[PDB]
């Protein structure tokens, strides 16, 4: 019985929390009222992980939906799952964010946190053992960046020794909203060195090249791009919502992944990625399965791993498959590549199966890869950070909330040192 | 090749074949080391407080 | 008669011990329930049985043993299981969250919490014997629980039972099957811990067990059950003597006494045959015994000629009779390379047992007429502490993880510590074996 | 895709088969210190063989036997001799050896005895003394040499008839290259050489140890007449074979390299089940350099064995392309033999 509490903050956050939530209520078998109506034990065995049991076999999602503005939580309400949400579990305000991470975590959030913080001890004390807490969000806007990292903070007071992760959305000029997103994800950053576990970096720009170059999507939206996000999540928390013996928790997760706390940001990666029509219906083998799983194209960070080394990597395999060829394909890529993986973590590649797939699918595989070739995300982030703040443009919009020159300053510092951090590795 | 020691029961029997001769700290101090450790935790605690409050 | 008690800390030591004591009741004609018919003192007894059976009243026949796991899931087996009915609830002891793979916290942060319940358990198992012999403690190298918490209760039972023997049958860990990164870290811990604590222990590598299982039993991807039951039989092979009727290895102080001579030298290496597929629609006295001198049947892959033996054990079930094990052991002699160290005799302590072992129905084993387990003391086992420190060293240099043990109160310098005291270890070894 | 690690990097023979391997495009040299590798180059001491075959899913392999030391040491040979059954002390192709360690630390008493049993029955008594070297025909003045040295030394029956090539009335020493698979072939390389000495062979000095030591290093320093023969003091075998048929009537084949390969053959049958890795979870070639002396009745003497032999200079091409071919390849497969094979059962 070791529960996760998940929150979804901000636009961005919320979006991608409903598809998770609708992804995976559909491989437990829990229709949109709550009900099971699924056909295996599998389903039910550790649905504990996620899911409260209501008066009458009601499983109602471990969730709170936090926003600084009603539109997108009223949309999440109106949803196809919206239904099956606690309602006392959402938790909004008025005024928005503006897209201003000040906003968010010193004057428009202040004034919120306290009711979410409410939820999040009333959901925490029905817990049997709590693991831990899973948070959505982006880092480029200001609710999910601003508020969220200061949920962090606020969590981490009231519960110091559980496991804070995140999924975490990084912005890309390809696909922007507002120009401030370096200076609001920069900010966002240095919290989330500070104060969480295990990160797993979603760069809206790899997004957009997966839907773009290997989907053959001409025009994406992000509804694509959320369920590409969400297929991702399915995949990444299999190990905790199903029976398994590999990272079946957060602390053991964290514990085999992480070697140094600060370098606990994650590339994340999906299988199969394809396109539609002809040779779409093509029985998929482990083989192709982990040749895409480690193609740089099919990885949702934007950094290229081949320019830089993997500290750890976790793949797990959903399906009916042969565990036998999934060790000799997975043996293959380290055997065959082992200038990318660090030789001074010995067996750093863990492999885990799981017997449900995706709905609609044979198999599938998700990658979590802990390399350090994520620096060159943090680059481009503190180039375009420092491109408009040698000029200090756009501050205004910041200091009118309160805040000085001297703390963008030092999360410049921090982040410019987390990248060094990266490099000394992975030269090592 | 000696062979010594041959006892024998219902359930089997033992023997031996010589080929070739030839040629704790105490309770006070494990609680002091447990409770040395829970200290040092707790001080990294209150640190980690510490800057959350400021 | 005295009694002998067992102890099963983690998942891979309860696991193990959910196997063996299935074992052990097919073997004593004891059914799930707890009834031996055989049995014809109700109520009581000092049978050689009785060394890990107590009994009822109403006759039931109840192992002297305690589980341990800092997480209920895998105790919870044990309570629906099979043999549910032959252990009652004071035996079974679980927390809430475990250790996370992580040695520290196993043995300071949670090991300090439960160490006092568990003492107390065992103590209640101990003021049932009459004369109590000592302990068998079953747990993993890598896992946080069977690393940390093991060490600490070794070092409170040599506080509690200071005249009493321990003896520890230990997974080494193994990348095949193996979870954690850490698990070096962990086995270097606590074996630094456990050292002066444990009077012989018998290692067995997970990577041995997971090749005789896709070799000897084509089992493709073996999975924990297919590698207890083939653990169970050789810890059964070693614990056989302790429960019947014999002359050979009849106390925990005769195997330290015939295996043990340099008391950190400690760890003999076990090598049983024969293996043999149920799946497959038999073997002499002299082939199990040649068998017993190939690494591809060790516990530990070792390569025992390039090492000096100390003591050497043969320990036989089924239909053996001394004259074909002479004959067998010297043929062995003018093939083999079998160096003993100047001041030990060039010789073997035989025991048979006349009984077959007992293979669980529907298991992948086989029904074999005649099986034998060895147990040497050979310098070749220092083969797997040079393969286990050789990792330590490749992460430690960097400091990989170490923050997850000093987070949870441990200090670094306990890692170079115990670091040290391994490579003493192994300055041991090759001062005696080369 | 195979790999492989380089942990000798003084070893003239493998650094030919490291280029060869590279120059197939179908292996990956690695750091040294990367355990993922299908080849180990190992050092030549203390080479880790316990971490071998504990990768899972990789075929490892090593081009040293564990254990081919006891063969390829001076005192440990002699030990291996007297002590083997199959070899035993009446071995008749090795000359009659004792170890002998300084007083500073046996067969002393053993050595002397059979020296006075020389010396009485007016027999030819010269010995050699050598180690990890000193001629003389005294006793004493071999074993004060030892003493005044803190290693084992080895005592040996000094070859007074050595088979002396004309002209130049010089001694020589045969080399023999043999490698051993994974399968514990046995291998000898078609080609030998023949280390010779330039100086004429001088039975009344054994004071000047030119004449009477045939290695190349030697000969390249002390010798005057160094080159004057043969280019660099080697003698190969078409020539060889040849200066028997015009000098002696007879061939190689018959009058050597049969009494070679029955050596070689008794040798690595010897230690092979101290040594094999037929079963092992690890496998092992190696490739060693034996070497003899022949004396004036055209019997071979085994001398030593070297375990990392360095090979004829003319002669690396050839040899390192047939220990890829026979001893890696044959593990490892890619996408008129040089070797001969001396068979066993
Ligand atoms: C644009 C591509 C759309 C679909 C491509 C072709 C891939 O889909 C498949 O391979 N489907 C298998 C072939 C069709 N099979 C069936 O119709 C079918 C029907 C009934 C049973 C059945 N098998 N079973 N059971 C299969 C799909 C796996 C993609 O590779 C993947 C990138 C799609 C994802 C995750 C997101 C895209 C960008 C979105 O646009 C999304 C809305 C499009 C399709 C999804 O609904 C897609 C879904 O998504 C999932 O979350 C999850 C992985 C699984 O349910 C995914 C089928
Ligand atoms: N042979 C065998 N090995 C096991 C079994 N269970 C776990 N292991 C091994 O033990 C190591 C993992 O340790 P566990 O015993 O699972 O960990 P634990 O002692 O429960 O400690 P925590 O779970 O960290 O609190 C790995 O090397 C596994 O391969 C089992 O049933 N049989
Ligand atoms: N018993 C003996 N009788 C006659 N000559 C001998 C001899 N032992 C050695 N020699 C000669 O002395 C030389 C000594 O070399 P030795 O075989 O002892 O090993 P080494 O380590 O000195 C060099 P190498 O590897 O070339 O043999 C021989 O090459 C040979 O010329
Ligand atoms: N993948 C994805 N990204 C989004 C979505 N909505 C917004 N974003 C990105 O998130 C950032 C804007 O933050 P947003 O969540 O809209 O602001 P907030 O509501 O104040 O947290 C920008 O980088 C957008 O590109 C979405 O539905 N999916
Ligand atoms: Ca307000
Ligand atoms: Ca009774
Ligand atoms: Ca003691
Ligand atoms: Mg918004
Ligand atoms: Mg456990
Ligand atoms: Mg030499």
């Amino acid at each position: 019985m070791r529960e996760i509490v998940h929150i979804q903050a901000g636009q961005c956050g919320n979006q991608i929390g409903a598809k998770f939530w609708e992804v995976i209520s559909d491989e437990h078998g829990i229709d949109p009222t709550g009900s099971y109506h699924g056909d295996s034990d599998l389903q039910l065995e550790r649905i504990n992980v996620y899911y409260n049991e209501a008066t009458g076999n009601k499983y109602v999602p471990r969730a709170i939906l936090v926003d600084l503005e009603p539109g997108t939580m009223d949309s999440v309400r109106s949803g196809p799952f919206g239904q099956i949400f606690r309602p006392d579990n959402f938790v909004f305000g008025q005024s928005g964010a503006g897209n201003n991470w000040a906003k968010g975590h010193y004057t428009e959030g202040a004034e919120l946190v306290d009711s979410v913080l409410d939820v999040v001890r009333k959901e925490s004390e029905s817990c049997d053992c709590l693991q831990g807490f899973q948070l959505t969000h982006s880092l480029g806007g200001g609710t999910g960046s601003g508020m969220g990292t200061l949920l962090i903070s606020k969590i981490r007071e009231e519960y110091p020794d559980r496991i804070m992760n995140t999924f975490s959305v990084m912005p890309s000029p390809k696909v922007s909203d507002t120009v401030v997103e370096p200076y609001n994800a920069t900010l966002s950053v240095h919290q989330l060195v500070e104060n969480t576990d295990e990160t797993y970096c979603i760069d809206n720009e790899a997004l957009y090249d997966i839907c773009f170059r290997t989907l053959k999507l001409t025009t994406p939206t992000y509804g694509d791009l959320n369920h590409l996000v969400s297929a991702t999540m399915s995949g990444v928390t299999t190990c905790l919502r199903f029976p398994g013996q590999l990272n079946a928790d957060l602390r053991k997760l964290a514990v085999n992944m992480v070697p140094f706390p600060r370098l606990h940001f994650f590339m994340p990666g999906f299988a199969p990625l394809t396109s539609r029509g002809s040779q779409q219906y093509r029985a998929l083998t482990v083989p192709e399965l982990t040749q895409q799983m480690f193609d740089s194209k099919n990885m949702m960070a934007a950094c290229d791993p081949r320019h830089g080394r993997y500290l750890t990597v976790a793949a797990i395999f959903r399906g009916r498959m042969s565990m036998k060829e999934v060790d000799e394909q997975m043996l293959n890529v380290q055997n065959k590549n082992s200038s990318y993986f660090v030789e001074w973590i010995p067996n750093n590649v863990k492999t885990a199966v799981c017997d449900i797939p995706p709905r609609g699918l044979k198999m599938s595989a998700t990658f979590i890869g802990n390399s350090t070739a994520i620096q060159e995300l943090f680059k481009r982030i503190s180039e375009q950070f420092t491109a408009m703040f040698r000029r200090k443009a756009f501050l205004h919009w910041y200091t009118g909330e309160g805040m000085d020159e001297m703390e963008f300053t030092e999360a410049e510092s921090n982040m410019n040192d987390l990248v060094s951090e990266y490099q000394q590795y992975q030269d090592a | 090749m000696e062979v010594i020691e041959l006892n024998k029961c219902t359930s089997g029997q033992s023997f031996e074949v010589i080929l070739k001769p030839p040629s704790d700290p105490s309770l006070e101090e494990i609680q002091k080391k447990l409770e040395a450790a829970e200290e040092r935790r707790k001080y990294q605690e209150a640190e980690l407080l510490k800057h959350l409050a400021e | 008669m005295r009694e002998c008690i067992s102890i099963h800390v983690g998942q891979a030591g309860v696991q193990i011990g959910n196997a063996c004591w299935e074992l052990y009741c097919l073997e004593h004609g004891i059914q799930p329930d707890g009834q031996m018919p055989s049995d014809k003192t109700i109520g009581g007894g000092d049978d050689s049985f009785n060394t890990f059976f107590s009994e009822t009243g109403a006759g039931k026949h109840v192992p002297r043993a305690v589980f341990v796991d800092l997480e209920p899931t895998v105790i919870d087996e044990v309570r629906t299981g099979t043999y549910r009915q032959l252990f009652h609830p004071e035996q079974l002891i679980t927390g809430k969250e475990d250790a996370a793979n992580n040695y520290a916290r196993g043995h300071y942060t949670i090991g300090k919490e439960i160490i006092d319940l568990v003492l107390d358990r065992i103590r209640k198992l101990a003021d049932q014997c009459t004369g109590l012999q000592g302990f068998l403690v079953f747990h993993s190298f890598g896992g946080g629980t069977g690393s940390g918490f093991t060490s600490l209760l070794m070092e409170r039972l040599s506080v509690d039972y200071g005249k009493k023997s321990k003896l520890e049958f230990s997974i080494y860990p193994a990348p095949q099957v193996s979870t954690a990164v850490v698990e070096p870290y962990n086995s270097i811990l606590t074996t630094h811990t456990t050292l002066e604590h444990s009077d012989c222990a018998f290692m067995v590598d997970n990577e041995a067990i997971y090749d005789i299982c896709r070799r000897n039993l084509d089992i493709e991807r073996p999975t924990y059950t297919n590698l207890n039951r083939l653990i169970s039989q050789i810890v059964s092979s070693i614990t056989a003597s302790l429960r019947f009727d014999g002359a050979l290895n009849v106390d925990l102080t005769e195997f330290q006494t015939n295996l043990v001579p340099y008391p950190r030298i400690h760890f003999p290496l076990a090598t049983y045959a024969p293996v043999i597929s149920a799946e497959k629609a038999q073997l002499s006295v002299a082939e199990i015994t040649n068998a017993c001198f190939e690494p591809a049947n060790q516990m530990v892959k070792c390569d025992p000629r390039h090492g000096k033996y100390m003591a050497c054990c043969l320990l036989y079930r089924g239909d053996v009779v001394p004259k074909d094990v002479n004959a067998a052991i010297a043929t062995i002699k003018t093939k083999r390379s079998i160096q003993f160290v100047d001041w030990c005799p060039t010789g073997f302590k035989v025991g048979i047992n006349y009984q077959p072992p007992t293979v669980v129905p529907g298991g992948d084993l086989a029904k074999v007429q005649r099986a034998v387990c060895m147990l040497s003391n050979t310098t070749a086992i220092a083969e797997a502490w040079a393969r286990l420190d050789h990792k330590f060293d490749l992460m430690y240099a960097k400091r990989a993880f170490v923050h997850w043990y000093v987070g949870e109160g441990m200090e670094e310098g306990e890692f170079s510590e115990a670091r040290e005291d391994m490579a003493a270890l192994e300055k041991d070894y090759e001062e005696v074996g080369v | 895709m195979y790999t492989f690690v380089v942990r000798d990097e003084n070893s003239s023979v493998y650094a030919e088969v490291s280029r060869l391997l590279l120059a197939t495009g179908q292996w990956k040299r690695l750091r040294k210190d990367n355990p993922r590798f299908n080849l180990m180059l190992g050092e030549r001491n203390r080479l880790p063989f316990g971490r071998l075959g504990h990768e899972p899913g990789l075929v490892q392999l090593v081009n040293y036997y564990r254990g081919a030391d006891k063969l390829c040491r001076k005192a440990s040979l002699v030990k291996l001799i007297k002590t083997s059954p199959e070899l035993s002390e009446s071995c008749t192709w090795f000359p009659e050896s004792y170890v002998i360690y300084p007083t500073n630390l046996d067969e002393r008493e053993v050595f002397l005895a059979a020296y006075n049993r020389r010396r009485e029955g007016r027999e030819g008594n010269v010995w050699i003394a050598k180690s990890s070297i000193l001629i003389s025909s005294e006793a004493s003045e071999l074993l004060d040499f030892i003493d005044e040295q803190g290693q084992v030394h080895v005592i040996q029956k000094y070859l007074e008839k050595p088979l002396l090539l004309e002209p130049g009335h010089r001694k020589f020493d045969i080399r023999s290259w043999v490698l051993v698979d994974h399968l514990y072939n046995i291998y000898l390389y078609r080609e030998g050489v023949l280390r010779t000495s330039s100086e004429p062979y001088n039975s009344a000095n054994f004071q000047d140890k030119t004449c009477h030591l045939t290695n190349h290093c030697i000969q390249k320093e002390y010798s005057k007449n160094y080159g004057r023969y043969e280019e660099g003091n080697e003698m190969f075998f078409e020539e060889f074979n040849q200066y028997l048929m015009d000098a002696l009537n007879t061939t190689l084949e018959n009058s050597i390299l049969l009494q070679i390969k029955h050596i070689i053959r008794s040798c690595l049958m010897c230690i092979e089940p101290a040594i094999s890795t037929k079963h092992l979870h690890y496998q092992s070639f190696q490739l060693f350099g034996f070497d003899f002396m022949v004396d004036e009745e055209l019997k071979v003497w085994l001398i030593e064995v070297n375990g990392a032999p360095a090979c004829a200079q003319k002669l690396y091409a050839e040899l390192c392309q047939g220990i890829v071919d026979v001893a890696i390849s044959s593990v490892f497969p890619l996408a008129t033999s040089i070797f001969i094979k001396l068979h066993h059962h």
